[PDB]
RNA sequence: AUUGGAUAUGCCAUAUAAAGCGCUUUCGAAGAGUCGAGUUGUGCAGCUCUAAAUGGGUGGUCAUCUAA
RNA sequence: UUGACCUCAAAUCAGGUAGGACUACGCGCUGAAAAUAAGCGCAGGAAAAGAAAAUAACCAUGAUUCCCUCAGUAACGUGAAGCGGGAAAAGCUCAAAUUUGAAAUCUGGCAACAUUUCUUUUGUUGUCCGAGUUGUAAUUUCAA
């Protein structure tokens, strides 16, 4: 019973991580705060019941989805090159997540390069 | 759902040139002082107590097995 | 505000559209010397040339040029 | 086995798939001359490769390789896969 | 490319050709100084897959060390009290003999301009980088200390998680 | 005479060549092409001398002032060296004539190198010191030089000077080439 | 030649990656137990052990025992004949070593034991051929080398409840309890002949 | 010390070792020296060499 | 008084270029006194020996990962 | 007789850098009567770890760290880990393949021209010397 964590800083490290939140959007605004997950069936049989969000979309599930891996990270879709497809269910639940993503997405042009001549 | 091959897997399985640039080493470095015994109780027949003499050397059957038929098919091409 | 976000975002977009490029005095030169001798569709045929066709630009980007120039 | 173009390019002067695509690139563009106008020339040496890919897969242990490559016009013979 | 040779001659490292030359180098390294600088690598492929370039910047140095902690570990610490100026990269065993074992430090300079503006290699200019051989930072550092992925691999017990509404 | 320690150290180190068992695979870097077919190989070799850091400048300014006011050319021929360049000729078949370096310092370098030539039939030599090499190139050291490809006026040179490697480098020594060197 | 001096009875011990200290143990007291069995270093492999058949005719050796280790804490034994012959796998538990002082039991190291077979063992058409080759291994060869002439210690099969309680003779100290599994007509492989 | 072996050399191997094909830039005239020439137009254009 | 990042607009711009994705009658290099075996000190280390290429590691013939 | 290099020196040579302090937290190493204290080395505003030579045995998960849970369980009084919930999220770079129709690369000297938290800071352009072919750029990193 030696050296104790007490945690009186509980209650503050809570408005800090809220400020970080503040913080963070206000320099990214029209974005949203977080990425898109993937939702993935956890890997026991406790738990294979249930759906949950995962770590990023696959690379066929993006190329299903019609997004490539270099623009999939720019419009805030992570990739998951460990992660794959072993079964057509997973698949179209994750296809379809991006499906609604890529309709409720307003991409922002940029500014283009235009040299003089060709 | 049958899934593409994964680029990693691929690996260890051979080249056309990563075969070739370990065949002319094979040659040009010569033969360590345990392979050239081994070699020269082949060359006796004495490979019951040549494999045995692996074994030892190395520490595991499949190693010292698969020495045995780099110096085996060496000296048939030499 | 999603509604003016939206207008603002296709406005921008008309605005920097004409993503279509001219060609260069070398290259407006460079296709009609390929076009002038070898008909105007034969694309297989410019891109074997060995003479005219120096740089070896493949047939995709032969019609490429060839669009680009009208 | 090294001359056998030679003999049909005679012969066509006198009575003036990839494989039949490779002859008629050269044909058109017309042994050392021959050689050297295909190993100078990128269209052509991609066709001639192929040619050579096609004839030996088509055709094994009989065929003098090198001297079927001096056929084609290649100073040596290619690298191809069976 | 020749780095494909060098590296599957450098497995054979009892045949006629290594035995003669490991006999011939040690004594070469014997006569010279412990820690003596080298003018290249004595393997320019092994240097060269642990992140040696030739160019201005990069330093080789050998060192002898007894045999009988990690000889590789003594080797990155030794020569790095010695080039005190300089970050220490990898290293990578070139010969032994009945008494000794060589090595080759790579090292590189933060203060050159040739280091300073190569993306590349920019990290080790920054200070958390300062003498990380002596932190276990190296490569024979971080196997030494048990670095490493897998189920192979202290104030988390002996604390009191004591919450406020407990 | 108390002899710097560096000095011993040289002399030690040549001397302890010529005992030593030398493996085979070394003992071909100590018999090496003769001077009169040396010095002829490197007459070839001085036509086929890549432009310099200079020249290559001079040149392409005037292409660009020929750009710039208003405005193609054969494949440049010259000798191809550096050890990974060169090594995948041979192995290409892309080289007509090898010439190796016979001091390279780290001798893991080229000691496969008269193997490697020899499988894939490139006739090679080994020339004498690697400093002759490095002024043909304009660099301190080439550690190797390979012919690839000559122009026809210089086509029959080539091959008068392979033949002589042949029969002065090649169909000489050989056996030499399979002993065990030093022990003197 | 081809063997000098070749005994009746030879065994060959071969050890597992994952062997825990106790199954350590148990190996090492029945290789010091048996004077006509040599032991060796670690098979790599966890499913092909049909490399012990080229081992045992390497070592010149009629009998080949391999202790596998499972999920690093069981002990699985098995035994086989060197050309072709029956393997017999079985999971072995309930193991008590020399390390335990409980049983005072002294006798010279390679004395030739006397073998008493339960009539259980004789019951069943499975146990007859697992009774016999027990029998023969057990059994020291004539001749052997280090072996003793002279004979002090017993080894007493019983077949109880399936399982066959290994007991030595004063108990020496080594007691286990073999659960025969599966025995196959080829050795370390090939068709079944028993199921549990 | 015995005689050197050759198990592996004795034969020429008459196909190159690698089987990829040439890439057009070994045919072509050379790019890099067009970045080059185009950054050494542009200089004199420009008023810098 | 210094500044962060966007926005509008002007002037230059090497674009004879560079990049993503369809397709393949082509290929796919992958880290050694290190893995590892024997023993010793408390996973790592010392000594003795010393590898391979669908290979190697780790799990339960399959799965999973691709160290130095 | 003259020169290439290779290795090795010397200089109050041109320009640089290291040391000592603080040490609450960091990373090592050494170590008692707890992997503790003391000792020793080394850093930063965090350090370390980190894009699987990872789990699992599923309908599978997917860098690292941290919190809760797992759990006083498992294994052997010591004392886990995966899964599960959360906080945060970001990925990447080399070596090994010929730029070979062109070392395409970089340090430095001088000369200019700008810029500046700044006359103190930071570069670009030309030009000469060198570095470098025993390999500096472009390209590729297994997800390919």
């Amino acid at each position: 019973q030696r050296y104790v964590k007490t945690w009186f800083n509980q209650p503050g490290r809570k408005l800090r991580r809220r400020q970080a939140r503040q913080t963070k959007a206000a320099k990214i605004a029209p974005r949203p705060v977080e990425a898109i997950r993937p939702a993935v069936k956890p890997p026991t049989i406790r738990y294979n019941m249930k759906v949950r969000a995962g770590r990023g979309f696959t690379l066929e599930e993006l190329k299903a989805a019609g997004v490539s891996r270099r623009v999939a990270s720019t419009i805030g879709i992570p990739v998951d090159h460990r992660r794959r497809n072993r079964s057509e269910e997973s698949l179209q639940r994750n296809v379809e997540r991006i499906k609604v993503y890529l309709a409720h997405l307003i991409v922002f042009p940029r500014k283009a390069g235009q040299p003089k001549k060709g | 759902r049958q899934l593409p091959e994964r680029p990693s897997r691929r690996k260890g399985h051979l080249s056309k040139r990563t075969a070739f640039v370990r065949s002319i080493v094979r040659e040009v470095a010569g033969f360590a002082p345990y392979e050239r015994r081994v070699m020269e109780l082949i060359r006796n027949s004495q490979d019951k107590r040549a494999r045995k003499l692996a074994k030892k050397r190395l520490g595991t059957l499949k190693r010292a097995k698969g020495k045995i038929e780099e110096l085996t098919s060496v000296i048939q091409s030499s | 505000v999603v509604r003016q976000l939206e207008e603002e975002a296709v406005k921008k977009a008309a605005r920097q559209s004409n993503k279509m490029l001219p060609l260069s005095a070398f290259e407006h030169a460079y296709i009609q010397r390929l076009i002038n001798k070898y008909g105007t569709e034969d694309f297989e045929s410019m891109a074997k040339d060995v003479k005219l066709n120096s740089k070896l630009f493949n047939g995709s980007k032969l019609k490429n040029l060839y669009i680009r120039m009208k | 086995s090294d001359k056998r173009f030679l003999l049909l390019f005679s012969f066509l002067k006198r009575n003036l798939c990839a494989s039949v695509k490779y002859m008629a690139e050269l044909l058109n563009y017309i042994q050392s001359q021959l050689e050297k106008l295909v190993s100078k020339n990128y269209y052509l040496q991609q066709s001639a490769k192929d040619g050579y890919r096609s004839y030996l897969q088509a055709y094994i242990n009989k065929l003098d390789l090198a001297k079927v490559a001096k056929s084609f016009g290649f100073a040596h013979p290619p690298n191809v896969n069976i | 490319g020749a780095y494909k040779y060098l590296e599957e001659l450098a497995k054979k490292k009892q045949s006629d050709v290594n035995l003669f030359l490991s006999r011939v180098r040690a004594w070469e390294y014997r006569q010279m100084n412990v820690i003596h600088r080298a003018s290249r690598p004595s393997r320019p492929d092994k240097a060269r897959r642990l992140g040696y370039k030739a160019k201005q910047g990069y330093v080789i140095y050998r060192i002898r060390v007894r045999r009988g902690r990690s000889a590789r570990c003594t080797a990155e610490e030794r020569v790095g009290r010695y080039c005190s100026n300089l970050r220490v990269l990898n290293s990578y065993w070139v010969n032994q003999d009945a008494t000794y074992k060589f090595f080759e430090v790579i090292l590189v300079d933060p203060s050159h301009k040739a280091i300073r503006r190569d993306p590349r290699i920019n990290w080790i200019v920054n200070p958390v980088h300062k003498h990380r051989e002596s932190r276990g930072l190296t490569s024979i550092g971080k196997k030494s200390r048990g670095i490493g992925k897998g189920h192979r691999f202290w104030l988390r017990h002996n604390t009191l998680s004591l919450r406020r509404y407990r | 005479v108390k002899w710097p320690e560096y000095i011993r150290l040289q002399r030690r180190r040549k001397i302890l060549n010529l005992r030593l068992k030398v493996p085979p695979a070394i003992a071909q870097f100590q018999k090496t092409l003769d001077k009169n077919t040396a010095t002829q190989v490197f007459k070839l070799l001085n036509k086929y001398r890549p432009e310099t850091a200079a020249e290559k400048k001079q040149r392409l300014v005037a292409e660009a002032e020929a750009v710039a006011n208003g405005k193609v050319s054969k494949k440049p021929y010259n000798v191809k060296y550096g050890l990974n360049h060169v090594v995948a000729l041979i192995e290409a078949k892309k080289a007509k004539l090898v010439l190796i370096a016979s001091d390279v310092d780290p001798i893991e370098l080229v000691v496969f190198l008269p193997a490697l030539c020899k499988k894939m039939g490139v006739p090679y030599a080994i020339v004498k010191n690697k400093a002759r090499l490095g002024t043909v190139i304009h660099q301190k050291t080439a550690a190797v030089l390979a012919v690839t490809e000559v122009r026809e006026e210089d086509k029959n040179e080539l091959a008068s000077i392979v033949s002589a490697v042949d029969a002065n480098f090649s169909a000489k020594y050989d056996e030499s080439r399979r002993k065990w060197g030093g022990g003197i | 030649s081809a063997g000098f001096v070749p005994i009746k009875q030879k065994v060959l011990v071969l050890s597992s990656r994952g062997v825990t200290y106790r199954q350590r143990h148990l190996l090492n007291d029945l290789v010091s137990m048996m004077p006509h069995s040599k032991k060796d270093s670690k098979l790599d492999s966890k499913d092909r052990l049909y490399q012990l058949n080229e081992l045992a005719e390497l070592y010149n050796c009629n009998n080949i025992f391999f202790f596998e280790s499972r999920r690093r804490e069981d002990l699985y034994l098995h035994i086989a004949r060197a050309p072709n012959g029956p393997t017999v796998k079985f999971h072995v538990e309930n193991l008590h070593t020399m390390d335990e002082l409980n049983m005072t039991g002294n006798a010279l190291k390679g004395s030739r034991p006397i073998l008493s077979f339960d009539k259980t063992f004789d019951t069943a058409p499975h146990l007859k051929v697992v009774k016999e080759l027990l029998q023969q291994t057990f059994g020291i060869p004539k001749g052997a080398r280090r072996s003793k002439p002279f004979i002090d210690r017993v080894c007493t099969l019983t077949i109880a409840d399936g399982k066959i309680w290994f007991r030595n003779y004063i108990e020496i100290g080594p007691r286990f309890v073999m659960t025969i599994i599966n025995i196959l007509e080829g050795s370390f492989g090939g068709p079944v002949i028993y199921k549990n | 010390y015995p005689d050197y072996d050759d198990f592996f050399t004795n034969t020429v191997r008459e196909t190159p070792l690698s089987s990829a094909p040439e890439p057009k830039r070994r045919f072509a005239p050379s790019k890099h020296e067009q970045k080059r020439i185009l950054q050494l137009a542009y200089a004199i254009r420009k008023g810098r060499i």
